Parts: structure tokens; sequence; C-alpha cells
RNA sequence: AACUAAUCCUAGCCCUAGCCCUACACAAAUAUAAUUAUACUAUUAUAUAAAUCAAAACAUUUAUCCUACUAAAAGUAUUGGAGA
RNA sequence: GAGCUACCUAAAAACAAUUUUAUGAAUCAACUCGUCUAUGUGGCAAAAUAGUGAGAAGAUUUUUAGGUAGAGGUGAAAAGCCU
RNA sequence: UCUCCAGGCAUACGCGUAUAACAACUCGGAUAACCAUUGUUAGUUAAUCAGACUAUAGGCAAUAAUCACACUAUAAAUCACCUAUAACUUCUCUGUUAACCCAACACCGGAAUGCCUAAAGGAAAGAUCCAAAAAGAUAAAAGGAACUCGGCAAACAAGAACC
């Protein structure tokens, strides 16, 4: 819908249903187009604050909205709401980020904490690396944790799940036949009757 | 198989068969009260009473001895906000009963198992 | 036998159940035929299952246990279909050249429109059969006029478009 | 009668901006470049009504001569349509005989 | 007597009289469609 | 006051007005008023075994996933015919009018799996 | 000392310029009481547009409607109950 | 646009009891119609209700499907009727 | 449990979830209770009831119905059986709920057929008071059309004659 309007929370959530109804039809929020080659922060790297209430200070990259232009960062630009509020209970303090749009911050040269603008370009295989623009270094790409929750590495099969070598095991044989024909083969079937003309139009 | 064409049947033909199944259905917990052999489906509007037979005697390995089914009307009272009714799908009912004397019943899932005398003034000051 | 429609009876009652990640084409290629027609119904049985428990969650009135389990099935067996469409297509062009299965041709309706239709099978020649002759593939002069207003029509729709864009444009660059 | 609550946003306004700095330029094209142009010649516009000016039925008319046979079928039914009522009233009503 | 109720419902005579295949029985009926679709009505018939 | 928008089934109308849900015919209708059941035209089920087989509905997360590549009609001709030809016309022994020795099909009638028209479902 | 109310800016639109088009949208269903997997029973626009209206009525007649390059020759030659 | 109404075509249906006879006869229900009076008049109702009245084996009444269309159709002629 | 009222149950046509349970108490019922309202979950099961249901070519018909006998009458009146050809064992599909339809409405109206007449189905009064005027019913001394345009209406009458 062209009245839908991204926010903080997830698309899809309890929340998001609740902000954005059915019948809702506000204002349009007007954002600069970044091309999908052009953007370069990722989750996990490190910034700096341009300007702010927390101007200086350096944080981790935790969410990215690419929609609006956002970037969230952890333990930054914040400010305080009571959670778990109940009837009776008032609830537990605690401190909430606000985002930040991408211009308001600037990625940090790993070598030597430092403000640095940084260019795309392509290596030896062509893929694409991070250049930093004032002492050239390639910036790698950041680790982050799967959003599902799964650790690829800790996990354990459970009953229902194919083990890793016997998925990728390759019996596939090229042949001009069709799935039908050598099911019908393997299995033993024989049939000799054949279709009388049927006229197509 | 749904949504797919069967060859034209003549005198002398081969059998139809279908390798791959589209065929899908869930059991369900029946609505009123049933006798024992009874059991209750949830199948395409395309499906037959023979294809129920042959699906689950095949696939599943369960005999079967007798299948009714009757086609259910879906609401379309419902209205949405901009006053245009909600239509609630038709879908086909099932009745199968058990052979040779063998019973089911619907299995259980989802089985569980401040002070008064000062009110008003925050106790954290100690003075 | 029954007892395949429902869970493991260990896990009834649990909050999660475990499960790993739904089958990718590349994968699936590597395996045979006679593979991927057993592997069908072993997708099929789980799909069944699925399907048993999320019913009975809404007559109770409680949500249902790991519903990501449905999503992953439901694209394992469209991968699978694919996989073999895909055999099956390279088959056909190599010993006919045809690029459909079904046959067709490119007609005008009594509309004035130009539609694909696809032929059925019939046990008689076409010349013979009295219900096919009643129906008409050919338009009539009055129509010539709603061909126009059709051309017309369209005409505005498109033109509405691109002014709407070039406006928005005038806005971003104001703003940025 | 109902009124703002509050002052609409400031307008600003460019005076030296491309288009404005360079208006009436090339207006003397003629007698200053030996009268191989014509001033008319400038102007950009509707095809019917380039170096011409006249009254809403003259208008009217002018347009169907020049584009009327490329114009949608019911465009042309509103044109003809407005020319048949200016007809009537710039040549039987009106105060002055 | 009392007015107000003409419509005496049969659905055999609502299909004959403003259905689909008497529409395109004629070329009147033809036209009737053609209207219908360029102004964009959901229905095009009973 | 009839409604125009509601689809058209067999439970509206008189008792006379009846058609189909899409379920596919399995027999004949004869007069005298009998029907009669054909058993080549009910569909058969064909399942495998599925006694000691490997694979299961879910893989691991560990399990390297491969760049995508859809088969074609070139990739298929190489893998399967080019080597047989490539020896033969090495050896001198190939000609144009012997192709269904490679495994060429010159008509699909005949064959029980007819690859067009197609006359098999799924 | 306030109820009922009131304040708002962008969703889109309008007229030109430019340009022919090649958009003809998974599977399945539909001309049968459309959207019903197969035989019954054949299928096919239109002879000249009229009237309102102007002529202070009305009867021959009445620009556009009923399109063929701009500017001029020119509201000129011609036609008309020689009158609109 | 003939699902109301006017007339027609095809296939169907209803008519108790009593006296006469042997019937467009009689008394009077069902059913069809609408004489007279009061109430009602933005009414229960854009023509009704309460009583009282006419016919009721026939030129009777009723159901289902089809036909005739405005320079026209239909009419036991009221210049009636055709949503 | 008591007091009183007296068209009900099925089918056809039509309608299209109004059906049943739970939960809500906003909107809907011209008010409450309760739901006919809102939300969620459920429902109607057929080779016999009902619908649809494609072998071919020839040959041939004097004699109604009504208890059909008697009996007449007039308006003159519901495929079968044979001759040849061909086939040589079968059950799938669809309808099935309800306090319901046409009348702007939970409208004192209109609505076909079969069985039956209370064993089926129902409730005229929210509470109180006992004025005028208005509407409907019943009773009335003596007189009996003197009323009125007119015996209109009513009556313990419901009859006769003439133009
Ligand atoms: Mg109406
Ligand atoms: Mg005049
Ligand atoms: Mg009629
Ligand atoms: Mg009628
Ligand atoms: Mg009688
Ligand atoms: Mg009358
Ligand atoms: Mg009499
Ligand atoms: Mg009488
Ligand atoms: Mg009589
Ligand atoms: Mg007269
Ligand atoms: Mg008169
Ligand atoms: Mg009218
Ligand atoms: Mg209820
Ligand atoms: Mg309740
Ligand atoms: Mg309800
Ligand atoms: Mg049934
Ligand atoms: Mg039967
Ligand atoms: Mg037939
Ligand atoms: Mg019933
Ligand atoms: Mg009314
Ligand atoms: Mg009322
Ligand atoms: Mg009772
Ligand atoms: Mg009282
Ligand atoms: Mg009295
Ligand atoms: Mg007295
Ligand atoms: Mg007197
Ligand atoms: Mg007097
Ligand atoms: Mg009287």
């Amino acid at each position: 819908s062209p009245f839908y309007r991204y926010g903080m929370s997830r698309p899809g959530s309890i929340a998001d249903k609740r902000k954005n109804p059915p019948w809702s039809r506000r204002r349009p929020v007007v954002v600069e187009p970044i091309s999908d080659e052009d953007w370069h922060l990722f989750c996990g790297d490190m910034v700096e604050i341009l300007e702010g209430k927390d101007a200086g200070k350096q944080g981790k990259v935790v969410q990215v909205v690419r929609q609006r232009n956002w970037v969230v960062l952890e333990g930054l630009n914040t400010h305080y709401r009571y959670i778990g509020r109940t009837k009776d209970h008032r609830g537990t303090m605690i401190a909430s980020e606000a985002p930040l749009l991408h211009h308001q911050v600037k990625l940090v040269d790993p070598v030597d904490r430092k403000p640095t603008e940084i260019q795309w370009r392509f290596t030896e295989a062509g893929e694409r690396v991070r250049v930093s623009t004032r002492s050239g270094r390639i910036i790698p790409k950041p680790e982050f944790p799967r959003a599902d929750g799964i650790v690829p590495e800790t996990w354990t099969d459970g009953p229902k799940d194919t083990s890793v070598e016997d998925a990728l095991e390759r019996t596939y044989v090229p042949r001009l036949k069709t799935l039908e024909e050598d099911v019908m083969e393997a299995m033993g079937i024989q049939e000799t009757r054949r279709f009388k003309k049927v006229y197509w139009y | 198989a749904r949504n797919v064409l069967y060859p034209l049947y003549q005198l002398g033909g081969p059998q139809l068969r279908v390798f791959r199944t589209n065929f899908f259905i869930q059991l369900v917990r029946p609505g009123t009260a049933q006798p024992e052999d009874t059991v209750q489906f949830r199948i395409p509007m395309e499906m037959t009473r023979v294809d129920l037979r042959n699906y689950l005697e095949q696939i599943y390995n369960v005999p079967v001895a007798a299948v009714r089914t009757r086609v259910q009307h879906g609401s379309n009272r419902r209205r949405d906000h901009k006053n245009v009714r909600i239509k609630k799908p038709d879908y086909k009912v099932a009745y199968v009963q058990l052979a040779h004397g063998q019973t089911f019943t619907f299995p259980d899932l989802f089985p569980e198992k401040s002070d008064l005398r000062c009110p008003g003034i925050p106790s954290w000051f100690g003075l | 036998g029954l007892e395949e429609f429902f869970d493991d009876p260990k896990n009834w009652g649990e909050e999660k159940v475990k499960s790993g990640a739904s089958w990718t084409c590349q994968q699936l290629r590597n395996k045979s035929n006679e593979d991927l027609h057993k592997l069908w119904y072993v997708l099929l049985k789980e799909r069944n299952m699925l399907l048993t428990l999320e019913q009975e969650a809404k007559r109770q009135r409680l949500p249902m246990p790991s519903p990501e389990r449905l999503e992953k099935v439901v694209d394992s067996m469209d991968n699978v279909d694919k996989v073999v469409q895909e055999r099956e297509d390279a088959l056909r062009l190599l010993q006919t050249g045809q690029e459909k299965p079904r046959p067709g041709a490119w007609r005008r309706d009594i509309f004035g429109r130009i539609v694909w239709h696809k032929f059925k099978q019939w046990p008689i020649p076409w010349y013979l059969n009295k219900r096919y002759n009643r129906r008409r593939f050919f338009a009539m002069p009055y129509v010539d006029r709603f061909i126009r207003l059709r051309i017309e029509k369209h005409a505005r729709i498109e033109a509405r478009k691109r002014s709407l864009q070039k406006k928005k444009e005038k806005i971003l660059h104001a703003k940025f | 009668a109902f009124v703002r609550l509050t002052l609409p946003p400031p307008k600003v306004v460019d005076r030296w901006n491309e288009k404005r700095a360079l208006f009436g330029v090339y207006d003397n094209i003629g007698i200053l470049g030996n009268f191989e142009k014509h001033p008319k010649e400038l102007i950009k516009g509707p095809v019917w009504l380039r170096g011409w000016r006249g009254n809403e039925l003259q208008r009217c008319v002018r347009k169907k001569k020049f584009v009327g046979n490329r114009m949608f079928i019911e465009d042309l039914h509103n044109l003809n349509k407005r020319i048949s009522y200016l007809y009537k009233h710039f040549n039987r009503h009106g105060k002055y005989r | 007597r009392a007015r107000g109720n003409e419509y005496q419902p049969s659905n055999i005579k609502r299909k004959h009289k403003h259905g689909w295949v008497r529409r395109l029985s004629t070329p009147a009926g033809v036209q009737v469609i053609l209207r219908r679709m360029l102004k964009g009505r959901k229905s095009l018939s009973h | 006051g009839a409604d125009r928008m509601s689809k058209w089934t067999s439970k509206r109308g008189p008792r006379t007005f009846t058609k189909s849900r899409g379920a596919k015919k399995t027999g004949i209708y004869t007069s005298d008023r009998k029907f009669v059941q054909i058993k080549e035209m009910v569909p058969e089920f064909v399942v495998p075994d599925l006694t000691g087989f490997k694979l299961k509905p879910y893989v691991n997360y560990r399990a390297p996933a491969g760049i995508d590549t859809p088969l074609t009609a070139k990739a298929l001709f190489q893998e399967t015919v080019a080597p047989a030809i490539e020896k033969d016309f090495k050896e001198g022994t190939f000609d144009a009018n012997n192709l269904e020795k490679y495994g060429f099909e010159p008509t699909q009638e005949g064959k029980l799996f007819q690859l067009y028209p197609k006359n098999f479902p799924r």
C-alpha cells in the first residue's frame, strides 16, 4: 500500500499491525534515494556520531532500516521509558535507542579509530571491497549473528534433519528420460496399451 | 492431482497413473459425537470419495470400509472497512469408517502440564 | 497408520520444536529422479501433520508451536517441483523444439481483443463438432469504434503517470 | 470565518537564478541581427497559438484546424460543442446590436 | 390494491432475460457488454 | 433484488440446476439411466518403498548451498550425447541418418509418455 | 475557568511540449442458465442520420456538427422564401 | 423492459356439505371478488383494518415455462393496461 | 406449576449462514430482560428422498374419462409391440442448516400443493391512576321514525307488493 509507513518495530508484528491499520492515510515521508551499490553501512560496523546530543562517541551498529535510511546504534541516542507496565506494577525503567540517519554518522578506520570516508573498488577476483580514501586500507565486512538465533557451528541435528554428508551425495546420472519413465522401470510396472488418437483444438 | 489435465480415455486405453500427488489433507476433531470407528477429514474440493480411499490405503496403509462426503458453504456476511463483503472459502468434509473392527479417538494434543501508615512519601528518604 | 498424522508423542505440549533448514534447489539437482520421487512423499507426510496441528491450535485457541516449520516444508516442495520441471523442459526442446507442452494459438475474440487460446482434447475433428462451431473468433465492424476508445483511454493513464514522476523529482531536488 | 492559528512556512525566492538573470536576451534579434529571424520565432507554446492572438471563439476554431485530425474522440466532441455554443452567443446575444 | 411488490423472483427467468448467453445473441446486446467494459463495471451481466 | 456479485453454484437455483465443483469424471452414463464406472479412469497412486531411505524433510544448517545454475538444453546435450558422437566422429563411423542410435526420437507417436502434446499429468 | 467545534499539507489532478505501436499477464476453468474436463444443436454490422434550433410564426433554407496544409488574395467573385 | 398488468400458447392442479335435478340451477364454507358504513389520513398500509356484502361445476379460479414493444403492442372500448 | 388464546407440520419456489456453542455489552431490536447485534469456533453424511444421465436403421396403430359394469351423451377427449445390427457386469458427481421469501422496517399486507384441527403452535396487560373530549362493545322506564337530503346507522326485524 502507498500509505504504509516503515517504523522501528518489525513489519508484521503485533505493534506494526496496530500502527499501520488498513485505513491509515498519513502523509508520505520523503527519503533521499541511495543506490544498492552505494550503501556502505552494515550491521556490526563501528561508526562515529558527527552531531547530536551524543556527538563524539563511537558505537556498534545493531540494526539497519534501508527504507528510511536509518542506522541504530547500541547505547547511543538514548531516552528513558518504563517497560512491562501493568495496571498495578510500574515496570522497570530502561534506556531506549532512537534511529540516526546515514549522513549523521561516519565509518571508523579499524587500525586507528578515526572517521574515514570510503570508496568501493574491485579486487583481483572483482568482489567489491570498501577502501578508505585516506590511508588506503580495506575495511572487512563485519560478522553478525543470525536474526533467527541459529548458530550453524553449534547446531546439532535432530531426528528429522539430514546429515551434511548425505545432503551432498551426488546420485544423478544425466539421461534422456523423464521422471515418470524412470520410476516405472525401477518399480517394474509394465503397460502395453496405448491411447487412441485425440484431436487438439 | 489438481490444476492439471487428464489424458482423454477411449476404449482400450492405458491406466491413469499419477506419480506425484498434489492433494493435501488434514485430520480434524469431530464437532458432534460420532461412532468409534468413524474419522473426519478436510480434503480439497476436487477430491472424490474414491480418491480418499486409495490415498489412505496406499500412502498410509490404512484399511477403509466406507466413505461419505459433503460440501460446506462458507459465510459471505462480514464486511471490511470499505463495506465490501468478505468471503470465507467453501470446503469439503469426509467421513471415513475403519475396517476390521479397528477404533480411533482424537488424541489430546496440547496436554499441558506501599506502607499504608505513611502514604505518598517515598521510602528512599532516610531523614 | 493414523499415528503419522501427529507429531512424536513426546513433543505434545512443548513450546518449541527444533528444525533444520529447507532444501535448496542446487542441492536437489544433484539427486536422481528416483531419489526425488521418494523425497516427495517424505515431505508430503510432514506437510499433512503440520496442517493438522495448525487447525487443532485454532480450535483450542492457542498459539501454534514453531509455525515456521510449515513455511520451510512448502518452500522445499516448490523447489522439488521446479527441478523436475527443468529436466522435462530441456528434454522436450531437444526432441520436439516446442516451448510449451499444451497447444495453443493467438486469436481475436468478439470484443476486438487479442488473446491466447488453449486447446482442449476432443474425440472428433473440429469441423464435425456443432458445439465448438458456435464459438466465434472474429469481430464485426461495430467493434472498431471501441478499439479506438480503448487505445485513447490507455494513453491518458500513461501521460498522467509520467507527469507525476517528474513532479516528484522536483520535490526531492529541492529537499536535498 | 476561521483563520490560521499559525504562520505558514516562509517563502524564499532566489532572484539571481539562471532563468531570472538572463530574461529578455535576444528580444532584439531582428533589429540587431539584420532581420534573419523575427522575435516571434523565439516563443514556446502550443502549435496553434505561436505568434498569434484571438478571442475564445477564434482560438477554438484555430485549434481544430491545426491538430483536429490528431485528437481523441471525446476531446473532439467537446471542442465541436463549444464552438456551436460560442457561435450562438457572439452572433445572437448581447446588449449591443 | 397495494403496490410496491412487482418483483416475483425466479432464477430461470432472470438468467434467460438478462444473462450472458442472452446478451451475446444479438449485435445490440454485444454492444451493451462493450459499453460496460469501457466504463469498468465489475458486473457485465446477470 | 437478486445478487449479481456472488458466484453461481449448484446450491442456488431450482432443483433442475446442477453443476460440478471441479472433480474429474470417473465413468459414463448409459441409457436406462445407469452409471458405469471405468477402472482405467480412476487415478492410481504410484507410491515408492521408503524403507532404508536416508533423506528427511529438513537439512542441517552447516550444509553448504551451491551457486544456482538452472539446467538448459545445451547442458543436457553436452553431458549425455556429445561424448558418444565425438568418439564415433574420430573413428569416422558417424552419419546424420542414424541419429536415433544416440537417442533421438523422430516422432512422439507410439510412446506411452509423449512430450508434446503432453498426455500425462504431473 | 468548557462542551459541541475549529486550525493543518499532500494524496492526487489540469493544460501544453515531445514520441507511433510491437504489454498480447504462472497452473487450471469459461460462450453450456459464461467462468462446469469430451460429440447431441451451427455461425454472419449497415441502404442517404434525424430533430431540436435560426428565420422573432412556418412550409425552400439555417455556420460547426458532416476534418484534408499555415499567411494572404477576401468576407471579394459567386449562391440564397436574393432573406435569415 | 410483458417476474406488475392486458391478451394468447404448452404442461399441470383445486372445488366440502345439502336441495334439485341433469344445470353459465339452488342454499352456503374453502377460494376468488369488492356493495355499503365507520375508523385511519407522514396511516400496520404510497389504497389498509373492522364489520357488512357478490359469485362459488363454471364465459370458474390457481401454479410453472414461453410469446406479442412505443410511428408499436394488447383491449367483453374504461381513450383501460404495458414495473 | 397455574390463568387464558387457537392454523400447525411437511414439500415446491425464493433467500444465502440469519443456523448451534461460547465470549462481549460499542453499533443493531424503535425500551429492558434476553439476543435476532459484534467477535471466535463449529455445522447439512443417501445406488432407495431429489437432480443430471448419447446405441443405430426400418415397419405400424378406427373403438376416451368419470369406482367403468349398466348408460348414454357432447364440448369428441394420455413410449408400447415386432424385424435386423452392436455391446457382453456398474456407484462417481450435485441438493440437504435456520426464527428464512415479495412489500424502504422484527410492516395488522401478498404468497402454490399434501395431511391433519390440537397430540402441533402460542400470550391481549412496563408500573400506577379512574377526570374532559375521542374510538369500540353491552344494558335501559314511558313512547315507537316524531330523526334525517334519505330508516344512514342500529334493531328481540332480516319479511310483502308496485314503477
Ligand atoms: Mg423496487
Ligand atoms: Mg423560427
Ligand atoms: Mg407472464
Ligand atoms: Mg404472477
Ligand atoms: Mg361439490
Ligand atoms: Mg377487478
Ligand atoms: Mg343471486
Ligand atoms: Mg350467494
Ligand atoms: Mg353456482
Ligand atoms: Mg365510451
Ligand atoms: Mg371519455
Ligand atoms: Mg412507470
Ligand atoms: Mg442463534
Ligand atoms: Mg450469552
Ligand atoms: Mg449471531
Ligand atoms: Mg450427498
Ligand atoms: Mg433416485
Ligand atoms: Mg439427454
Ligand atoms: Mg429441512
Ligand atoms: Mg411500502
Ligand atoms: Mg411501521
Ligand atoms: Mg402447545
Ligand atoms: Mg392499563
Ligand atoms: Mg343493545
Ligand atoms: Mg327504551
Ligand atoms: Mg319525517
Ligand atoms: Mg324535521
Ligand atoms: Mg343498513
